[PDB]
């Protein structure tokens, strides 16, 4: 009975996948896009305040909730 | 006149029906600084914000312009006596300073409840914002308002199965307030205006001249504009001068007469996209106000 | 509120990133499963409301130097009762960032 051998892919997951399923890194919104739903967005932190944000579906209605939260 | 077409429409439509396809919603954790919180309302172009309590893990209340108004009155007076607490207060600590024994539980409504239930709720609780919360998610979807609701009504009801009461005047139906009209003069200081806001719990003040004729309107929203300044000090100025710092809107300009029919008034309010009309006489002398709440109260109690 | 950024960005070693989020996850008493070396499904019990909440974390490359941590809420399946799926997602994300991660 001979020793058996192992071929490991290894570099299948050499590095994290490249970004865009066309998911937008940055969204500018100064005073839709279809599936950035349920994903977390944030503003730059100012004076110890976090602003988190996402868009969710209820039936056919979409709300973008923004939370203002201290740290 | 009618067991209204209005009544029937309101009973057969869900709150969900009024929600826009897309909307934004601002939420504050009750441990947020009030000064930061109100600055955020302005930044986002929003008039009201649900309040989330982290320890309890639930919505507990609402932070509106009226609150911003109560807070600023207390700040101005306290300062004159060397008490500088409030601006470093957290929403919690101020909600602890006001509510005390006087209970104010958050009132909300399901997306599946009727529009009639929604109009009843606003009227009964003497309120301008009604959060629509999904009972399955616990999510706030949208904030319902009189202005929204009236627009929806005007839009989706046919004109001509028309109740007799639509052809009757504000006088005969007795809609609006015609006594003790809270008002300011051209030269009235902003801090006096605030005082009136706090006492009469009214959302806008007509600006009058020496004969008592309407020249402008001064509003509570005109107050969250005192959140653009990173100083807060400017309070001693005349109401006129403060309305120069104005950007847009316009009201005040919106007058009506005691003898216009309900139909004409509804059309004017909805079209101009305004919150109230200043009832006036032959010579522009103010006689009363007719606001969106007046009208919704009228339509829910079947004309009258 | 002008500029909105997707997730958070880091120039740390990817493996150091994944290993640390896993350390924060376990310290916070969440459950999790490793789908990929860069993709996690985490699940939490609400200590107050006893409801369950699920989210996904995925690591992406943006530069040859830079990576981005993505957070996705996973969908389930008169006075307000306690709980909100949307807020609780934000709090989850917040807890995870604070406990795995420091500002530069
Ligand atoms: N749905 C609600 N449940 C409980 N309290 C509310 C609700 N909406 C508003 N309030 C509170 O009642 C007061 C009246 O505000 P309101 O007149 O409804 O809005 P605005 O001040 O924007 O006109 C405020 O102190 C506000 O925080
Ligand atoms: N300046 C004012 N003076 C007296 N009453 C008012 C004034 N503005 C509004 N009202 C009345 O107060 C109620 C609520 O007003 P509003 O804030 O406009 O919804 C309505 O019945 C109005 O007619």
């Amino acid at each position: 009975g001979q020793e058996m051998y192992a071929f490991r892919s290894e570099e299948r997951f050499k590095s994290p996948p490249i970004l865009p399923p066309h998911l937008l890194q940055v969204i500018l919104n100064k005073d839709p896009n279809h599936v950035m739903l349920n994903h977390l967005y944030a503003l730059s932190i100012k004076d110890s305040v976090m602003v988190l944000s996402a868009t969710h579906r209820y039936k056919k209605k979409y709300v973008t909730t923004l939370l203002y939260k201290p740290i | 006149s009618n067991s209204s077409v209005y009544t029937t429409f309101m009973k057969s439509h869900r709150c969900y029906d009024l929600i826009p396809t897309s909307s934004k919603l601002v939420v504050f954790d009750t441990s947020l600084q009030v000064k930061k919180a109100f600055f955020a309302l302005v930044t986002n172009g929003v008039r009201a914000a649900p309040l989330w309590d982290s320890k309890k893990q639930s919505f507990v209340g609402m932070l509106t312009i009226t609150d911003f108004i109560n807070i600023l009155h207390r700040y101005y007076k306290s300062a004159l006596v060397q008490i500088y607490e409030l601006e470093e207060h957290k929403i919690e600590t101020w909600r602890e300073v006001y509510l005390q024994d006087s209970f104010k539980p958050l009132v909300c409504i399901s997306p599946n409840a009727s529009l009639f239930d929604a109009v009843s709720s606003l009227i009964r609780n003497k309120i301008h914002r009604l959060p629509v919360i999904d009972p399955e998610s616990g999510n706030t979807l949208y904030i319902l308002t009189h202005k929204r609701i009236l627009k929806f009504l005007k839009l989706f009801i046919t004109e001509f199965p028309k109740p007799e009461f639509m052809s009757k005047s504000l006088e005969e139906l007795q809609i609006g307030t015609y006594a003790n009209i809270a008002m300011v003069r051209t030269t009235t200081p902003v801090y006096v205006a605030l005082g009136i806001f706090v006492q009469h719990r009214v959302s806008a003040l007509p600006v009058v001249d020496e004969k008592g004729r309407v020249v402008d309107i001064y509003s509570k929203f005109d107050v969250i504009n005192l959140a653009a300044e990173k100083t807060y000090n400017n309070l001693d100025v005349s109401v006129t001068k403060a309305l120069q710092h104005r950007s847009h809107y316009f009201e005040g300009v919106l007058k009506c007469y005691l003898h216009e029919t309900l139909e004409a008034i509804i059309n004017r309010l909805v079209e101009a996209e305004v919150h109230r009309l200043v009832v006036v006489d032959e010579h522009d002398v103010v006689k009363g106000i007719v606001s969106l709440s007046d009208i919704l109260q009228a339509l829910v109690l079947t004309g009258g | 509120s002008m500029a909105w950024h997707l997730g958070i960005r880091s120039q740390s070693r990817p493996n150091d990133i994944m290993a640390e989020v896993c350390r924060a996850i376990k310290q916070l008493d969440y459950e999790w499963k490793v789908v990929n070396p860069y993709y996690l499904r985490v699940r939490r019990k609400n200590p107050v409301t006893s409801t369950f909440s699920k989210m996904s974390l995925q690591l992406y490359q943006v530069d040859s130097r830079t990576y981005l941590l993505d957070f996705r809420s996973i969908d389930d399946e008169v006075a307000p009762r306690p709980g909100s799926h949307t807020i609780e997602f934000f709090e989850m994300c917040a807890n995870l960032i604070k406990n795995s991660c420091t500002v530069n």
